[PDB]
């Protein structure tokens, strides 16, 4: 049995997860009591890989809260889903970070991680095979950010072997919500691209486009945001909890999609996005959704992909489907569009296939990607960020706290490799 | 959980402090008896928000707050009128005398004899909490009281209690309305004293309302009373976060981040968009944009400051009610898309976004009308030299001469004072400057 | 940075090993004094190899002997005439495992390796040359890479289940990375040298194997800090213009396969972690003699903290030599192949090496 941890840190991670466990109690049957209520029985199989079984027939997600406020956690309590959770897992405190990165690493968040990694301790040593752990947060505030990466760095080192699969919403290029979104993201990336294996790039401002463009809301709040999110969160690890033809895991889809150990910055998407009105006029077929899949305008990464190549991707598909219409097609994207593809990786595509669709859809299917274009991310940050540091605009409130000036250097400098380093496979000589 | 201590200081505070907690009541559903009928009538709920009032076991909700004089005159208004059975009855009026709108007087002289029982009721308030997140002094630059007893305040809490949130709500002296004589010397006394123990300070000034009330409310003849029902819901915005729901929400220690690039340029402003009648709330739709819009419209700043005589280095955008984030995104990209608002070089981010789901209330026998959106902006921006400069020249024209400086020696102050307070506002108006050039390599 | 500095690069063949004896092991590397010939034993394919230099330890009577004097005095005294001229100055091993990296680089008490004739010998040069003109201050460390974690050797632990305390490391701007927290020692004298190393040694990570019964199971990086105190003919202060050298001086360990040297456990993964980093280091070399031949080629410095410590000796600003070591038996023919092949593509390495005056954006900048 393989099981998975989940965390949620701070305002975005937290709002996220409760629609994750909303969306996740709904392929499998579980009321907001713990209590099964299916039809069919492969909902309680592989149920052990994000809930924990309880006494009276009732599940417990195996779920992780944490905070530096309790407005957040209290939304969940008072909630749809809010009883389910461990009450014991909701781990929060006061006088939240402040928007400042050192607040979440070294000082406040320090004071309460002891208690995140005892009931992190207790919920993997439960479990009889543990495959990797389930991160949502979000880059430009202090808590996701500062206390984030700081689990990331000690679950790493307690647990090495283990996959750290970490979903970040990434600063938008055109308005912030935060002023110091630079000098937070930065120090981020600093520690992510050293302590994970897979992380997925998300951002806000695609996902406006996607509801306006595809889905036709022209009124979207984050609860419909978060509702495309969750979906991608599905898709990868349904493989680990249904049925299919070509399986696929965690472990699996990293060794195809990450090359070198640094490169795994992705650029997540789903299909098929419809409005609800214009659902009686396509056909559901598999080259539907490829063409909706690698679409520029379907990645929620903020990042087009046409501004650089394509190093290796991956589609999961689910649902009663034909192993020649999907690798078929795939095979149509490689050769027609051979521009946007790496000459040195003779098939750049991954795939996998489940048998259980999800809850009213024929089927469906999930796209992740690895770009060069992600570049184009870290190098807005650093260019953010030298101007502000050039003259040390808010660094004051970082120093205060028992940070140097160096360690804003060596972020830079890792990001910038990192930049280069996408650069170095742009060219075609 | 979370909880502010509200004190208000002389005249210009408590007059505003009224008008707070006449709506902090309103919103929780509190009466002026502190009881609260429907929590009883409910079985539940923490609508008795324990930020600003805390709780007794008789369902007596008591507000967190301390306000002081040095004159008997207007609390005796709060001890004998429509909220008395509200306050803790420790309320300071030892104010036999007052500070003759003199820094000297409630800095010293008369600063003390009164201030060990200021910060004993304060140590009792935060002894009751279970963490505290900041200070809110509502005070006014010009008074002695206000300037002084402030600035000496100011200090020992920055003692006792140390690395805490301090935010200030002060009337700025106007530029030609003025009631007194001797306002340049007190702000420039108390700024220099508040600048290394404040974090953020909340300009307003009594001129530039007199002109919204007049334009946008159709309000003829104002008086205080109304200006300080404004002033009310700027701060209500601000501290929301701390009591209701919201998809964006925003503790104290965020303005002082993003709000406050140096240690010495923490002089915001703010303003509050919607402010429009109950006739004029027909006829508009007062959508995210066009209230988002009227915030950067220097007519409707509540400081008498010209930003396109400057540049904007932050701003904070705290929107309440039925908003969706994605107005908020498109609104944010017009402004910076318009060529007459300049932002510096070194912040190209620049905005703060915040969200609430609690709309407005209105204070009934009101101006304001009923909405379903409401804004409150926060800016930082270097035009507020020219102000600083103003009060500099006022000074240096009656200094010059030592017109009215036997009153201030006269209660124990040295005229070296006076310069070394002329000096730090001297290099405060270049640090402005050092910060508006942009960078050249 | 008027210069171009190319990696010099040696190869030493060992001799038969108690091992290579048990099994009846053919000869299948051959010199003709400076080439180097490699055989298949099959007879089917021969390979030529040419380097700068070439030593040949296999007998001890054979012509041609290169002892472990010679090696020194081919290899090491350069090194320290360049350190002592201003630059800086690295040397490290590679090859397979059991090639007698460790011996070659440190040996035994009864026949010295490189390290202790370099203190030795630059000690001996200091009190020809300490006269009344120029002082000298010398600074040693030597620390240890262990599963990606960095260790001190020279600290006395403490007493508890668990007493390697683990260093991070940084990235000055100017200087580049360095480890925080090392305890750099002044020392006056090689005895006082050979104290700290026999420290050092006896808290290296070793352990038997089935390729070597006391196995070299963590890198280890000998860093000198030397700096000559000189004076001008002032008018005023004396001893006014100083020169400092590191000389970095690297024993890696083997390559190792799991199913030959057949242990599980801490053995396994310390294995593991080893062949990644010197996968990693292939790959620095191979990017760097790409970059020699005129291409935009990205170095992986950071992908291991062996490189990424020794960022400025494979390439950056230092005089570098690299010491490879094989095996003539034919069971290891495709090791000793793979060694020969990333040793001869470090040759087309380039450095820009300068001399550390200290003086440069102060007064000789503009004086020159
Ligand atoms: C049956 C029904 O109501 O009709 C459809 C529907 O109208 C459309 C518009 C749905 C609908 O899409 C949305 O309204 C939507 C809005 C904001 C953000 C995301 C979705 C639907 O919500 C999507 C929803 O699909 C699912 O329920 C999946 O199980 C989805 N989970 C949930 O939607 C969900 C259900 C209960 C509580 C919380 C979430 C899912 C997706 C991925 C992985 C696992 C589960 C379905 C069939 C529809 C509605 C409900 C209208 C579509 O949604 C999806 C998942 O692609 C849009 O195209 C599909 C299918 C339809 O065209
Ligand atoms: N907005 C507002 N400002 C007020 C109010 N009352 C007084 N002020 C301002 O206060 C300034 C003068 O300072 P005071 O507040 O009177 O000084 P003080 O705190 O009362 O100290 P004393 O004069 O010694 O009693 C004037 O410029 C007024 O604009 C008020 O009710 N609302
Ligand atoms: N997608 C999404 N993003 C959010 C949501 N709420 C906040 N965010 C993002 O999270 C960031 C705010 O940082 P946050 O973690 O809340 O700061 P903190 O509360 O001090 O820890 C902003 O950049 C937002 O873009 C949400 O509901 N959905
Ligand atoms: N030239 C040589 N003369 C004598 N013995 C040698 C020579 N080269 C290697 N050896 C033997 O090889 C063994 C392993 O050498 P060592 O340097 O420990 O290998 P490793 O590279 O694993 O550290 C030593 O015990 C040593 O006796
Ligand atoms: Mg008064």
């Amino acid at each position: 049995m393989r099981e998975i941890v989940h965390i949620q840190a701070g305002q975005c991670g937290n709002q996220i997860g409760a629609k994750f466990w909303e969306v996740i109690s709904d392929e499998h049957g579980i009321d907001p009591t713990g209590s099964y209520h299916g039809d069919s029985d492969l909902q309680l199989e592989r149920i052990n890989v994000y809930y924990n079984e309880a006494t009276g027939n009732k599940y417990v997600p195996r779920a992780i809260l944490v905070d530096l406020e309790p407005g957040t956690m209290d939304s969940v309590r008072s909630g749809p889903f809010g009883q389910i959770f461990r009450p014991d897992n909701f781990v929060f405190g006061q006088s939240g970070a402040g928007n400042n990165w050192a607040k979440g690493h070294y000082t406040e968040g320090a004071e309460l991680v002891d208690s995140v990694l005892d009931v992190v301790r207790k919920e993997s040593e439960s479990c009889d095979c543990l495959q990797g752990f389930q991160l949502t947060h979000s880059l430009g505030g202090g808590t996701g950010s500062g206390m984030g990466t700081l689990l990331i760095s000690k679950i790493r080192e307690e647990y090495p072997d283990r996959i750290m699969n970490t979903f970040s919403v990434m600063p938008s290029p055109k308005v912030s919500d935060t002023v110091v979104e630079p000098y937070n993201a930065t120090l981020s990336v600093h520690q992510l691209v050293e302590n994970t294996d897979e992380t997925y790039c998300i951002d806000n401002e695609a996902l406006y486009d996607i509801c306006f463009r595809t889905l036709k809301l022209t009124t979207p709040t984050y609860g419909d945001l978060n509702h495309l999110v969750s979906a991608t969160m599905s898709g990868v690890t349904t493989c680990l909890r249904f049925p299919g033809q070509l399986n696929a895991d965690l472990r699996k889809l990293a060794v195809n999609m990450v090359p070198f150990p640094r490169l795994h910055f992705f650029m997540p998407g789903f299909a098929p996005l419809t409005s609800r009105g214009s659902q009686q006029y396509r056909a559901l077929t598999v080259p539907e959704l490829t063409q909706q899949m690698f679409d520029s305008k379907n990645m929620m990464a903020a990042c087009d992909p046409r501004h650089g190549r394509y190093l290796t991707v991956a589609a999961i598909f689910r649902g009663r489907m034909s192993m020649k219409e999907v690798d078929e097609q795939m095979l149509n994207v490689q050769n027609k569009n051979s521009s946007y593809f790496v000459e040195w990786i003779p098939n750049n595509v991954k795939t996998a296939v489940c048998d259980i669709p999800p809850r009213g859809l024929k089927m469906s299917a999930t796209f992740i990607g690895n770009s060069t274009a992600i570049q184009e991310l870290f190098k807005r940050i650093s260019e953010q960020f030298t101007a502000m540091f050039r003259r040390k605009a808010f660094l004051h409130w970082y120093t205060g706290e028992g940070m140097d000036e160096m360690e804003f250097t060596e972020a830079e400098s890792n990001m910038n490799d990192l930049v280069s380093e996408y650069q170095q496979y742009q060219d075609a000589t | 959980m979370r909880e502010c201590i509200s004190i208000h200081v002389g005249q210009a505070g408590v007059q505003i402090g009224n008008a707070c907690w006449e709506l902090y009541c309103l919103e929780h559903g509190i009466q002026p008896d502190g009881q609260m009928p429907s929590d009883k009538t409910i079985g539940g709920g923490d609508d008795s928000f324990n930020t600003f009032f805390s709780e007794t076991g008789a369902g007596k909700h008591v507000p967190r707050a301390v306000f002081v004089d040095l004159e008997p005159t207007v609390i005796d208004e709060v001890r004998t009128g429509t909220y008395r059975q509200l306050f803790h009855p420790e309320q300071l009026i030892t104010g036999k005398e007052d500070a003759a709108n003199n820094y000297a007087r409630g800095h010293y002289t008369i600063g003390k004899e009164i201030i060990d029982l200021v910060l004993d009721r304060i140590r009792k308030l935060a002894d009751q909490c279970t963490g505290l997140q900041g200070f809110l002094v509502f005070h006014s630059f010009g008074g002695g009281t206000g300037s002084g007893f402030t600035s000496l305040l100011m200090e020992r809490l920055s003692v006792d209690y140390g690395k805490k949130s301090k935010l200030e709500f002060s009337i700025y002296p106007a530029p030609q309305v003025s009631t007194a004589v001797v306002e340049p010397y007190n702000s420039i006394l108390t700024t220099h004293t508040t600048l290394e123990h404040s974090d953020c300070a909340f300009m307003v000034d009594n001129e530039a309302i007199y002109d919204i009330c007049r334009r946008n409310l159709d309000i003829e003849r104002p008086t205080y009373t109304n200006l300080n029902r404004l002033i009310s819901q700027i701060v209500s915005s601000i501290t929301a976060s701390l009591r209701f729901d919201g998809a964006l929400n925003v503790d104290l220690t965020e303005f002082q981040t993003n709000l406050v690039p140096y240690p010495r340029i923490h002089f915001p402003l703010a303003t509050y968009a919607p402010v429009i009648s109950a006739e004029k709330a027909y006829h508009e739709q007062l959508s995210v944009a066009e209230i988002t819009n009227a915030c950067f419209e220097p007519a409707n700043q509540m400081v008498k400051c010209d930003p396109r005589h400057g540049k904007y280095m932050a701003c904070c955008l705290l929107y309440r009610g039925d908003v969706v984030p994605k107005d908020v995104n498109a609104a944010i990209a017009t402004i910076k898309t318009k060529r007459s608002i300049q932002f510096v070089d070194w912040c190209p981010t620049g905005f703060k976004v915040g969200i609430n789901y609690q709309p407005p209330t209105v204070v009934p026998g009101g101006d304001l009308a009923k909405v379903q959106r409401a804004v409150c902006m926060l800016s930082n921006t270097t035009a507020i030299a020219e102000a600083w400069a103003r009060l500099d020249h006022k000074f240096d024209l009656m200094y010059a001469k030592r017109a009215f400086v036997h009153w201030y020696v006269g209660e124990g102050m040295e005229e070296g004072e006076f310069s070394e307070a002329r000096e730090d506002m001297a290099a405060l108006e270049k640090d402005y400057e050092e910060v508006g050039v942009d960078s050249v390599e | 940075l008027g210069s171009n500095s190319q990696v010099t690069v040696a190869v030493r063949v060992r001799p038969f090993s108690k091992r290579e004896k048990t099994e009846k092991a053919s000869q299948v590397v051959f010199t003709n004094g400076e080439e180097i010939t490699v055989e298949h034993p099959d007879m089917k394919q021969v390979y030529s190899f040419i380097y700068d230099v070439s030593f040949w330890s296999f007998d001890e009577c054979h012509p041609g002997y290169a002892s472990q004097t010679t090696v020194y005095e081919t290899l090491a005294a350069p090194l320290l005439d360049r350190a002592f001229e201003g630059y800086n100055t690295c040397l490290f091993a590679y090859g397979q495992t059991g090639s007698g990296k460790s011996y070659t680089m440190m040996g035994l008490n009864e026949e010295p390796g490189i390290i202790p004739r370099f203190c030795e010998d630059l000690f001996a040069q200091i009190a020809k040359k300490q006269t009344s003109e120029v002082s000298y201050h010398l600074e040693m460390s030597f620390f240890e890479v262990y599963n990606e974690k960095i260790h001190d050797l020279l600290v006395c632990k403490g007493e508890n289940g668990q007493r390697k305390q683990p260093l991070r490391a940084r990235e000055h701007p100017v200087s580049g990375p360095y480890v925080e927290g090392l305890s750099m020692n002044v020392v006056s004298s090689y005895s006082d040298i050979q104290s700290w190393l026999e420290l050092g040694n006896k808290q290296r990570a070793t352990a038997a194997t089935g390729m070597n019964d006391k196995s070299s199971r963590s890198h280890s990086v000998f860093t000198l800090v030397m700096t000559q105190t000189k004076t001008e003919v002032v008018e005023g202060e004396e001893h006014d213009h100083r020169i400092t050298s590191r000389i970095n001086l690297v024993d890696l360990a083997g390559s190792e396969r799991c199913s030959t040297a057949h242990s599980s456990g801490q053995r396994l993964k310390e294995g593991v972690s080893i062949n990644k980093s010197l996968l990693t280091l292939g790959k620095v070399i191979s990017a760097l003699s790409e970059q020699a031949n005129g291409k935009r080629v990205f170095i992986p410095y950071r992908e291991s903290t062996l490189t990424w410590l020794l960022k400025e000796s494979l390439g950056g600003n230092s005089k570098t030599a690299m010491i490879a070591t094989v095996s003539p038996a034919a069971s290891n023919i495709e090791e000793t192949l793979s060694t020969l092949r990333y040793a001869t593509q470090a040759r087309l390495i380039v450095n820009i090496a300068k001399v550390n005056e200290d003086m440069n954006a102060k007064l000789i900048r503009e004086l020159k």
